């Protein structure tokens, strides 16, 4: 009942900058092995134990802010349904350690070696410690995202990453199958050790404060070619697909030749033979075979845009300029190639920007076929394992091999327009990505509400490292983390890139920044204005106002802002040292403007939008959703029923809803060994609950789910299924094999309400009401669902002590959605005994206060902290791989909630 | 829109060096008719240079240039077309870029008039200001990207210096022809003069600006004192003369409005160094200005002068006090208001230099004196005040506010506290005051409920005073 307050040890997590997934048609390789050394370890630095984790974490969902989290803090590998550990003695994931067994038990100490496996096809998880096998196994996990290796650790650790051939030396060889990590780095990018999700860095002069990060997807390795299943060809284009491979297996020779190869019998690598190489003819079946379909791809792709071509020019095939290699030069064939000239044809930056696309288009169709063969991608090039650094599509393709590409293809439009066949481009069409979600999107810094001025002039900085998405200005203590600042009447902004002043919409305002530019936020409360420069220059509205606004009301205040979207860095700077204010001299000072914290001993205290979706209570005054507490009749039980207000209107908001119950049941430390009326000593001894949804007549039970849910969901799909749903099995066996426990672990137990609609060709609308019971055995940890009074198939399994909220997920299609019904079934007990310790033997079921409906919020403001964990990341050389060392403590005084287990 | 490159090519190009060869040769004329339409050609050709993608003043290196008929074109080509195979023989009317600044500097040395050197105003300095700036950009001191800059030559030689000559020369010009009755080309010189300001160099202020300024404020301060005297003698003979001292008023008011929208820009571009390392000659500017928007707050017949021109002339003055926007590109009160005057927008740009020379600490000084002056003391007065009640100054251990200005106070380089006098403060002190005390005066004018002629009555009841 009472908040809990201990002293907690910062965690902090570092990963290189691997990131493999499992996709269909994906170019990834599915094995992966890493090794981790452990150099130094102090066990206890502080009070708390020092924290060394190794494991595998998923790019969508890890996000171990620092601070507080779930439990007591101290969030790392294996505190998430996304991540999975590894600490010497226990394997880690869902915030629980389950022991597992290895030679020479003991926990992570110094000269360690922790070597993890990852398998996609399983998909398994593996560890070995010290070259021996660990007897457990993480398993059937989520997909969704990207794997990348990840230690979590506290103050007190050294440790190094080896990942393979340079960038670290294997003590123990890795099992077959499994490719080394080092073999996934990117072309576009260099192995590097990086923080996860950081809203914060150091620089030159100070903090950097940074957005939200561009993260890649398991999607984007599928190269999705454009589709030409239906392939028709003009006749004249027939014939001139084989010339256009003569042609282009010409240029290839031509590369070839020029690069000093020669004449090859034999195809190899090294030396510098290719039997291509020898007559336009001559050049050997395979090859064409090989690029026959491939110029028929490219004809049936300038279809497909919709360009139109045709035999414009019967005389520019008749007659042509004949290319001359200079009689000085010499090759293998003895035969002077002699392509189109075409140095009197004009190709325009629309055809530039066609050549672009298709030659993207044919990199992604000769991808997706060498993958169909087999291939996978590889930083090292190996042919017998059939891995390439180029199975991987265009976009993240290096610069060489695009530019290569790209003038291969605009060379071959280019002969297509000396072959005179007109090229029309298609219209411009606009798409939107959608890459990151409306919340992971912006991040909002604001200063700490104690800091309110409602009076005085004050100054204060913003430099723009990047030339992105940035906004900065004033805000109101009320300022909600969800909105875009400016777009409500609670702040008053300034976004550069693209000058716009925002209040309550946008209008235009001053000139873009470039990278390194200061813009100077001022606020002058008695004469109620608010005014913005950018070095040292007063920005101007389209026209002579010299003010941003005006008329402002300083009301309850204002606080100083600033919002970065992805890929943006800024700093901020609140004037604690005058001297580090480059352009308060020269506007402000003498203006009587003071710097924010001119006097102010700490530096500000500043709270960030954190994109964790948490439960909160639902707003009375909630415009689009009302919850009614009903109170129980004789026929009818306690209730809590919820409306849409807004149903059937312009301005409804129709989005998936998920709801929880604000106090849950907890099950037994320790299971057991192994006309209607109820009966007293049944009712008294038994350990079952109960508890039930009614879905209204109009609601779409499709569009339901109903059940449980522990207090680490913090999953806001708009797409939400149950295949959504984080599950992961721990699987423990003896030293062969003999697998002796398999625990299921999952943090939503729910059932679909399309399982108990029975199938309707016609008709889904029903008259009736849907009545989906839920019950639980706290003391076997079974839990059950039944439809309408009939048993359901779905049922759980879930380990003692742990705590289940009643939920639904609900996407409205009615006025009326959903009804909490906390009543009783015979012979069993309600909600309110197992939630309260008074009630456990009141079979009368009862809603007291304190029950209440809490729904999914996005974003939450939290307080960034003061101090962070200094980690100095580097290449100790190529064998001893990369370093991470933390040598100085934090500690944090945590609150506690018991009922949430968070802190 | 930057599409010259693309627009005029080959034969735009020539038909625009015709019409720029043409409008050019049309100086030697001398009639009323070119009196009347010389502003509209100067006009013209002043946006035909900054259009032109070739350096027609600059010949010579036209062959690095790419966007000319003769790289275009094939020698064989310009032959069936009339070309005189010369971007030299096009038409030799022009002079080089050199020997037109030559011109200029020796009119301007010589102290030549309107009357000698009309097409010059009107046609050629309007030219060259539209040309110098744009191929500054696109020549030497440019900011260079490496590959385009490393391979071909600049084809124009423009620096700083060229435009910094013709600013100095422009100037050098107008303070020739001040006190002259009639000058209407000195807002159209103003106009398009304004862009060549940036690249001005700091050495501009004491050797231009500063004379210029004292000779107007002296003007001014002759003015003031004759309006003084002919209110002390009160007739129909003081009515008489009342004309005299609006002409000049209204001349006064002409030059500022040719000379001010030059210094802003010079002054937006140098407040931050001025700021940053205190500056003798910005201070005497700032005290120009100060006397000079004293005066204009104290004389009616100033101000009124100033509203007549503004709106005689269709000033907007939006320009000239945001022209950063314009190159940026993103009812009677708003067609002129005092806040738009040139006067007090200059003022309130330079008065931070004003309150750099003050220390922090004499605020205090400066509202006694600033309530002095609204008891309507004089400037000795005032002084004197400052100099027996110096012992009220500001103490910083009293307050922390002035503990953290006074060290940027000494952070200034310049600024030492052995440079600090009794007659240093007590002078500064009660310019800033005047200053200020004028500046509130102007911007609360309490006009409000004065002379008004809202006509409820009439508004109410038109029909019977009809």
């Amino acid at each position: 009942l009472l908040l809990q307050t201990n002293l907690i040890n910062y965690v902090t997590s570092i990963r290189p900058n691997i990131f493999v997934g499992r996709a269909e048609g994906s170019t990834q390789y599915g094995k992966w092995y890493f090794e981790v050394m452990v150099d130094e370890v102090v066990p206890f630095l502080t009070a708390q134990a020092t924290h060394l984790r190794v494991g595998w974490a998923l790019t969508e969902g890890y996000s171990p802010y620092p601070g507080g989290g779930e439990g007591w803090g101290g969030n790392g590998v294996g505190d998430d349904l996304y991540s999975y550990g590894f600490d010497g003695l226990h394997l880690w994931t869902g915030h629980v350690a389950r022991p597992v067994t290895s030679p020479g038990q003991h926990l992570l100490a110094p000269e360690d070696v922790v070597s993890c496996c990852l398998d996609l096809s399983v998909p398994s998880i593996s560890f070995r410690i010290n070259g021996c096998p660990v007897q457990g196994v993480f398993e059937a996990f989520n997909l969704d995202g990207l794997f990348f290796p990840v230690v979590s650790f506290s103050a007190g650790v050294k440790v190094r990453f080896l990942l393979g051939g340079r960038h670290g030396e294997f003590k123990f060889l890795p099992p077959p199958g499994y490719a080394p990590c080092h073999e996934a780095v990117l072309p576009r990018e260099r192995l590097r050790l990086e923080p996860i999700k950081e809203y914060r860095r150091e620089g030159p002069r100070g903090p950097h404060l940074v957005g939200p990060s561009r993260c890649l997807s398991h999607t984007d390795f599928v190269p999705c070619p454009v589709d030409t299943v239906q392939i028709v060809l003009p006749p004249h284009l027939e014939r001139i697909r084989e010339k256009l491979a003569e042609n282009i297996h010409e240029l290839w020779a031509l590369t070839r030749i020029e690069q000093g190869w020669t004449y090859g019998p034999v195809r190899d690598d090294n030396k510098r033979l290719h039997p291509c190489l020898v007559n336009f003819h001559s050049l050997p079946e395979p090859e064409r075979n090989y690029n026959l379909q491939m110029s028929g791809e490219t004809l049936k792709t300038l279809l497909a845009l919709g360009c139109h071509v045709g035999m414009a020019d019967e005389k520019a095939e008749d007659n042509l300029k004949k290319t001359k290699l200079p009689k000085t030069y010499m090759m293998s064939n003895g035969y002077k190639p002699a392509p189109l000239d075409l140095s009197h044809v004009r190709l325009t930056p629309a055809q530039t920007t066609l050549v672009d696309r298709l030659a993207e288009n044919g990199h992604n169709v000769w991808a997706r076929d060498r993958v169909a063969q087999g291939w996978s991608y590889s930083a090292v090039q190996d042919i017998p394992a059939r891995r390439n650094p180029r199975l991987v599509p265009y976009r993240l393709l290096d610069e060489a091999t695009k530019r290569s590409n790209r003038d291969s293809l605009c060379q071959a439009v280019r002969t297509l327009l000396g072959y005179g066949y007109n090229i029309e481009p298609p219209d411009q069409e606009p798409s939107q990505v959608e890459n990151q979600s409306r919340w992971d999107r912006v991040r909002i810094f604001r200063a700490e509400k104690s800091y309110t001025v409602q009076s005085g002039r004050w100054y204060f900085e913003f430099e723009a490292v990047t030339t992105g998405e940035m906004r900065v200005g004033w805000a109101r203590p009320e300022l909600r983390p969800d909105v875009e600042l400016g777009a409500d009447e609670l702040a008053y902004v300034f976004n550069g890139h693209r000058g716009q002043r925002w209040h309550l919409g946008s209008e235009p305002f001053g000139r873009p920044w470039q990278s390194g530019d200061v813009v100077g936020c001022m606020i002058d409360l008695t004469e109620n204005t608010i005014i913005f420069t950018l070095n040292g220059e007063v920005l101007m509205s389209d026209s002579g106002s010299e003010t941003a606004f005006r008329e402002i009301e300083i009301g309850d205040g204002f606080l100083p802002v600033c919002s970065l979207g992805p890929g943006q860095v800024g700093h901020l700077n609140l004037g604690q040292d005058v001297s580090s204010l480059r352009f308060f001299a020269i506007c402000g000072l003498q203006e009587g403007f003071e710097p924010f914290a001119i006097n102010m001993q700490r530096p500000v205290t500043t709270w960030f939008s954190k994109s964790l979706p948490q439960f909160e209570p639902v707003p009375p005054e909630h415009p689009h959703y009302e919850v009614a507490r009903m109170d129980g009749t004789v026929d009818t039980p306690p209730c809590l029923r919820l409306a849409h207000r807004t149903w059937g209107s312009q301005n409804s908001l129709v989005e998936m809803l998920f709801l929880r119950l604000s106090l849950p049941v907890q099950f037994h430390q320790h299971f057991r060994c192994t006309d209607n009326r109820d009966d007293p000593e049944i009712i008294l001894n038994t350990t079952t609950y109960y508890y039930s949804v009614r879905v209204f007549a109009g609601q779409e039970p499709s569009c339901v789910w109903v059940g449980w849910v522990t207090p680490d969901y913090h999953q806001h799909d708009m797409n939400f299924d149950l295949s959504k749903v984080r599950a992961v099995t721990v699987t423990m066996g003896d030293e062969q094999g003999n697998v002796h426990s398999s625990l299921k672990c999952s943090n939503c137990y729910m059932v679909w309400g399309g399982d108990f609609v029975s199938p309707g060709q016609q008709g889904r609308i029903s008259h009736t009401d849907l009545v989906i019971g839920c019950l639980v055995d706290l003391a076997t940890g079974l839990m059950t669902f039944t439809a309408n009074g009939k048993e359901s198939n779905t049922f759980f399994q879930v380990e003692p002590n742990t705590k289940l909220f009643p939920a639904v997920f609900v996407l409205p299609t009615h006025q009326n959605v959903i009804q909490f019904e906390l009543g009783k079934q015979k012979n069993i007990m309600p909600l309110s005994a197992a939630m309260f310790l008074s009630e456990r033997k009141n079979p009368a079921p009862q809603c007291p206060p304190r029950l209440e409906v809490q729904m999914l919020m996005p974003v939450s403001w939290s307080r960034m902290p003061n101090h962070f964990l200094q980690v100095e990341t580097r290449r100790a050389g190529e064998r001893l791989g990369w370093a991470v060392q933390c040598q100085d403590p934090l500690t944090m005084m945590a609150l506690h909630i018991p009922e949430e287990n968070r802190c | 829109h930057q599409f010259g490159d693309d627009v005029i090519l080959d034969d735009v190009q020539v038909s625009c060096y015709r019409t720029l060869c043409s409008i050019y040769s049309l100086g030697t004329t001398k009639n009323t008719y070119v009196e009347k339409l010389r502003p509209a050609l100067g006009e013209c050709l002043a946006r035909l240079a900054a259009a032109m993608p070739v350096a027609f003043l600059e010949p010579q290196l036209n062959e690095y240039n790419a966007c000319s008929v003769y790289t275009t074109k094939s020698p064989r080509e310009r032959a069936i077309l009339g070309l005189p195979n010369s971007v030299e023989e096009m038409c030799p009317d022009i002079p080089v870029l050199d020997r037109l600044m030559a011109d200029i500097g020796g009119l301007a040395e010589s102290g030549a008039r309107y009357t000698e050197m009309p097409h010059v105003i009107e046609i050629t300095l309007p030219m060259l200001c539209s040309y110098l700036p744009r191929w500054w950009e696109r020549g030497p001191e440019a900011p260079p990207p490496a590959l385009p800059a490393g391979a071909p030559p600049p084809c124009t030689a423009v620096t700083s210096d060229h435009l910094n000559s013709l600013l100095g020369n422009i100037l050098r010009i107008i303070v020739n022809n001040l006190g002259i009755d009639e000058a209407t080309w000195m807002k159209r010189l103003a106009v398009f003069a304004q862009p060549i300001v940036s690249r001005a160099r700091p050495e501009l202020l004491h050797s231009h600006f500063i004379p210029t300024i004292g000779r107007l404020r002296k003007r001014a301060g002759k003015v003031v004192a004759e309006e003084e005297q002919l209110r002390l003698e009160a007739k129909a003979e003081a009515e008489e003369g009342e004309l005299l001292v609006r002409d000049e008023f209204s001349v006064l008011c002409r030059d500022l409005y040719a000379l001010y929208p030059l210094l802003i820009r010079y002054v937006d571009n140098n407040r931050a160094h001025w700021l940053t390392e205190p500056n003798a000659n910005a201070e005497e500017l700032f005290r120009m200005v100060g006397e000079i928007f004293i005066y204009w707050s104290k004389s009616h017949n100033f101000k009124r002068e100033e509203q007549n021109f503004v709106v005689q002339n269709e000033i907007n003055n939006m320009s000239f006090l945001t022209a950063d926007s314009k190159s940026k590109m993103a009812r009677r009160g708003d067609r002129y208001s005092v806040q738009t005057s040139l006067i007090v927008a200059t003022l309130k740009k330079m008065l931070p230099i004003g309150l750099n020379m003050c220390a922090p600490t004499d605020q205090d000084l400066i509202m006694l004196a600033k309530t002095r002056y609204a008891l309507k003391d004089t400037d000795e007065e005032v002084r004197e005040f400052l100099q027996n009640n110096l012992h009220l100054q500001g103490k910083v251990e009293g307050s922390p506010s002035l503990r953290w200005q006074m060290a940027l106070y000494r952070g200034l380089p310049g600024r030492e506290e052995d440079a600090d006098d009794p007659e240093k403060i007590v002078r500064r002190v009660q310019e800033v005051s005047a200053v200020l005390y004028h500046l509130e005066q102007t911007e609360h004018p309490y006009k409000s409920k004065k002379a008004v002629w809202h006509k409820l009555l009439s508004k109410q009841r038109r029909r019977a005073v009809v």
